[PDB]
């Protein structure tokens, strides 16, 4: 059972990554590395709680 | 002009005249003061409509 738990559980972990980023192309779920580049908020919803610079 | 500052008065006799700009029956029950309540009270209330802007620039809205 020590085996089974961690088979499921790293497809657990990859599951509950995919569920922000979802799976496009056979990367798999939040297997695109361009995600974690720079990013920056939309236009149309700013930053409403504080200063940006 | 000088004439015409007096045209109001050049229809009405000494005592209309009296009776119409001196002779005003006393009521002190009017709020007086609301124009200057409404005047300056406008700037609050000109206040909650401008916090409003959607400038997104936070310091365009400074
Ligand atoms: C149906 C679809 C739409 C179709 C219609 C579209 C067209 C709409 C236009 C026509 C309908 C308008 C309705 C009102 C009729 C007014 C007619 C008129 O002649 O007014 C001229 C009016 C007054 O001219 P003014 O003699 O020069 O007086 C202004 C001076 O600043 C005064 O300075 P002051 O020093 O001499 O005096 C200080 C002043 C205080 O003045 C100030 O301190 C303001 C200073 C401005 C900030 C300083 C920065 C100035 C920057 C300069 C550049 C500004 C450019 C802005 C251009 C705006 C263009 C409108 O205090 C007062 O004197 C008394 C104030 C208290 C008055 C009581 C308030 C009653 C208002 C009506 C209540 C009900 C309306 C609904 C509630 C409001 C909406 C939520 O001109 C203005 O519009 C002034 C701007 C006011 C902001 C308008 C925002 C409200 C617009 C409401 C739109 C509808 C609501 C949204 C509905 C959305 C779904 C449809
Ligand atoms: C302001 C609170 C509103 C809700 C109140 C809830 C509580 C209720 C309890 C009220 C108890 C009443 C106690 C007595 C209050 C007396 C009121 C008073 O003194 O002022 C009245 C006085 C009467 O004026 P006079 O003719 O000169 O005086 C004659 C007197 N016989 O009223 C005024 O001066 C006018 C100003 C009063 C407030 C006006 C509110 C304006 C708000 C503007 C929003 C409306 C939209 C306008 C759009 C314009 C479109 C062209």
């Amino acid at each position: 059972i020590e085996r089974m738990t961690e088979i499921a559980l790293h497809v657990f972990r990859k599951a509950r990554a995919g569920k922000v980023r979802p799976a496009q192309d056979v990367r798999g779920p939040d297997g695109n590395v361009n995600d974690f580049l720079e990013q920056r908020r939309p236009f149309e919803h700013p930053n409403p709680t504080g200063v940006t610079h | 002009d000088f004439a015409e500052l007096l045209r109001p008065l050049r229809s009405l006799s000494f005592n209309q005249v009296v009776d119409r700009y001196v002779l005003i029956p006393p009521n002190h029950t009017f709020y007086r003061n609301w124009t200057y309540e409404k005047f300056l009270g406008g700037f609050g209330l000109s206040y909650l409509i401008l916090r409003e802007l959607p400038l997104r620039n936070f310091y365009a809205r400074v």
